[PDB]
């Protein structure tokens, strides 16, 4: 029946940068959450503690800018120095 | 007023700052081989630039106008070409002239 | 090629919002009537709209004889700008294999031939509407042919 | 004028290469 | 993308497809109220008029 | 494209003979398909019908003319999907009938007058390729007799 909790669900899509490991590296691919009463009951005789320790991601992570509307202006040096502004800002932006 | 006439020949170009997109084959699963797909972003997003140098740096020195003959006919205060396009353009096709 | 196969390009035009160009790439397999085997057409050539008599807009047994006055295709690939088909008079492709698709209730069989019938049972009429351009796309139903014996034998007696 | 102010005339489009190369089936409202 | 298993004899089924998925995001948000009585205020602005 | 028709063994001296003989003769397979076994082929899976239950018949399936015949399998064509690609397919008479150029050749069920392999235990029924100008006739007399 544990099997049957595992096997009804299709896995996911994303592939995160840090991944939940043993003390070996051997990855994860679940979580049962349970009560106290049911957890203490399964751990005894139906289940077996294969590792204690587990190496857990610390950073959450960030963002990256891909991409943003071009709107400059300049009060008037030539015409064409308005396009040597726009890069400019998209050097700011790396 | 004037028969002879100062005329650009260069189209115009762009500055492209798009939404770019990351497809990258990653053989195996480590933080370092993980990370490669980020660095392939600012990797892109430098050849942005390096596009975007070169069409400014094309067009200060590009050619810029040539003389041109064409009728120009001032009607009040500002000049205007004046222009008849049935000989150039639809001679000998067998277009309605618009 | 040119005896082989025989590609028409349907033409999308500029303004279509994406409620209306998402409902085109749903129209994969599909049976499309062509009134002329030119290389170049419209969506409002392909639509009812293009359909219509002079003022009267026909039922479902007048629809179809302006059918066999035209000439069937079939879609292929659809692409964003145009509609790519197949006209069946000419040629099918190199290969001679084009995918169609069930708008039948009714399963197929192997080498049974396909006579298309109009939408005319009840549940069927699907009509995809596209509202930024004011075009319906009645397409009809692939059965096979006892079927399609039948059913204009119902609608010719029920006259 | 010296006073003036120009802008910059955007054009904002929906490219979409990966049509042509194979085919999609996206939703209604994927700015993609 | 959808994945392809390819198939003998003559090529019945398929052009390679994508998928374009987009979902909604939902937003929530979480408070925490936290309370200082005047008697503790005196003691950490620094000193009185 | 070809299809290949793989003999099951236990083939006896005079029945490679007689698949011998029937080098450029119609065979009516269910499905096109590289693997295709002997016993979808023959008369039993037919199963007796009559002159219209062949005719039936001889639609829902589909034609393939055999080509050289090897020794573990009978390497047929369909005239279908596998003809516009090649050129040109050798075809042998079983009709009484002398073809003429040009003519187009419907087939007809075996009216007029059977390879068995006794060792296999099945028949074979093969279809008479006539000109169609004769199969409107040739069905219209025999069902004015009738």
């Amino acid at each position: 029946w544990l099997v049957d909790l595992t096997t009804a669900t299709q896995p996911s899509v994303a592939v995160p940068r840090l991944t939940h490991a043993d003390t070996r590296g051997r990855p994860v691919d679940g979580v049962l959450v349970t009560t106290a009463p049911i957890k203490q009951r399964l751990l005894q005789s139906f289940l077996k503690v294969e590792d204690t320790e587990a190496d857990v991601p610390v950073t959450y992570g960030e963002m990256v800018l891909n991409g943003a509307n071009l709107v400059t202006a300049l009060v008037m040096r030539s015409l064409d120095d308005v396009g040597r502004h726009l890069l400019e800002m998209q050097e700011e932006q790396l | 007023e004037d028969t002879e006439a100062d005329v650009p020949v260069t189209y115009g170009e762009m500055v492209l700052n798009g939404a770019n997109l990351v497809t990258a084959l990653v053989m195996g699963k480590a933080v370092r081989s993980l990370d490669d797909v980020g660095r392939h972003l600012l990797e892109m997003q430098e050849e942005q630039l390096d596009l975007n140098r070169q069409t400014l740096d094309e067009l200060e020195s590009a050619p810029q106008t040539t003389r041109v003959r064409a009728d120009l006919v001032s009607i009040g205060e500002k000049l205007v070409f004046l222009e008849a396009l049935e000989k150039r353009i639809y001679a000998a096709t067998n277009v309605p002239y618009p | 090629m040119l005896a082989d196969g025989f590609e028409t390009d349907i033409a999308i035009p500029s303004g279509i919002s994406r409620p209306d160009a998402a409902a085109l790439q749903r129209c994969e397999g599909r049976v499309v009537f062509l009134p002329t085997i030119r290389r170049q057409l419209t969506l409002a050539d392909v639509a009812h709209e293009s359909f219509v008599s002079g003022g009267v807009s026909p039922d479902t047994l007048g629809l179809l004889l302006a059918y066999r006055r035209r000439f069937p295709a079939v879609i292929t690939r659809v692409l964003p700008t145009r509609i790519v088909a197949c006209p069946l008079d000419v040629g099918l492709t190199h290969a001679g294999t084009v995918n169609l698709r069930n708008t039948s209730p009714v399963d197929l069989c192997n080498g049974d031939p396909i006579s298309l019938v109009p939408p005319v049972f009840e549940g069927q009429a699907t009509d995809v509407r596209l509202d930024s351009l004011d075009l319906t796309l009645r397409f009809p139903v692939p059965l096979p042919s006892p079927l399609a014996r039948e059913i204009v034998a119902r609608l010719v007696a029920r006259g | 004028p010296t006073g003036s102010l120009l802008s910059t005339i955007e054009v904002a489009s929906h490219r979409r290469l990966f049509d042509f190369f194979s085919r999609v089936r996206s939703d209604a409202n994927s700015l993609y | 993308h959808q994945p392809l298993i390819a198939r003998d004899g003559p090529h019945p089924i398929e052009q390679p497809t994508h998928n374009y998925m987009t979902k909604i995001i939902d937003r929530r948000a979480l408070n925490a109220a936290f309370s200082l009585a005047t008697e503790a205020i005196a003691l950490l602005t620094g000193e009185a008029l």
